[PDB]
């Protein structure tokens, strides 16, 4: 539903195997408060899980294990954004993308342990 | 409070190099990753260079392999080496942080790039 701190993500498509892609999240309203984003992927008929995650005033970054090096993420706390630099995709990559922010340690599924959530956008690879 | 104090920049010819450095006071600067933003003539203010307080750094794509962004958590001081400069490059730059809830902006070095 609608909330405090507004998450836009952009930048999905349809890709092939081995090819790169650029996510990104506009964050608005209370930005002030935010303290971590994430990048989390809702693969088909799959809870979303945990991809990326990012410290705000720190820069500090943290990966799932089925990244492996291939995704970056970095964040610019003035102009209010996060970003996913996604090289070397995978058709097992394939999900919905989604952005959050401000993890809670209450909560009983990974929807409800973040605060803020967009709306997702579409990460397509064939080959 | 805290200040961020800029001290370098001013006239370079295109193909040389620069190097910024901005000292850090008031704030922990350990804890706090630090930014280079410029804003160009006619265009907004955007992000340059930044290092997360774990070392990790990113650049804008229009300075990858130009400029290097480091700091010193002894001396408060984040330095950025901008090598092979060129008129794209003529800006106001600033130095950033955010420790709490407001914007730690230096008060800015201006970088000209003649020929």
């Amino acid at each position: 539903g609608p909330s405090q701190v507004q998450l836009q993500e952009s930048g999905g498509g349809l890709v092939q195997a081995g090819d790169s892609l650029r996510l990104s999240c506009a964050a608005s309203g209370r930005t002030w408060s935010i303290y971590g984003m994430g990048w989390f992927r809702q693969a088909p008929g799959k809870e979303r899980e945990f991809v990326a995650g990012i410290t705000w005033r720190g820069g500090n970054t943290h990966y799932a294990d089925f990244v492996k090096g291939r995704f970056t993420i970095s964040r610019d706390n003035v102009k209010n954004t996060v970003y996913l630099q996604m090289n070397s995709l995978k058709p097992e990559d394939t999900a919905v993308y989604y952005c959050a922010a401000n993890p809670n340690p209450s909560g009983s599924s990974v929807y409800r342990r973040n605060d803020y959530w967009g709306q997702g956008t579409q990460v397509t690879v064939s080959s | 409070q805290g200040q961020l104090v800029e001290s370098g920049g001013g006239l370079v010819q295109a193909g040389g190099s620069l190097r910024l450095s901005c000292a850090a006071s008031g704030i922990i600067f350990r804890e706090l990753g630090i930014d280079w933003y410029r804003q160009a003539p006619g265009k907004q203010r955007e992000l340059v260079a930044s290092i997360a307080s774990a070392g990790m750094t990113n650049y804008a794509d229009s300075v990858k392999g130009r400029f290097t962004i480091s700091r010193d958590n002894a001396k408060n001081t984040v330095y950025l080496q901008m090598n092979s400069l060129k008129p794209e490059d003529t800006a106001v730059y600033y130095c950033h942080t955010l420790p709490r809830f407001s914007h730690l902006w230096g008060q800015g070095t201006r970088v000209t790039v003649s020929s």
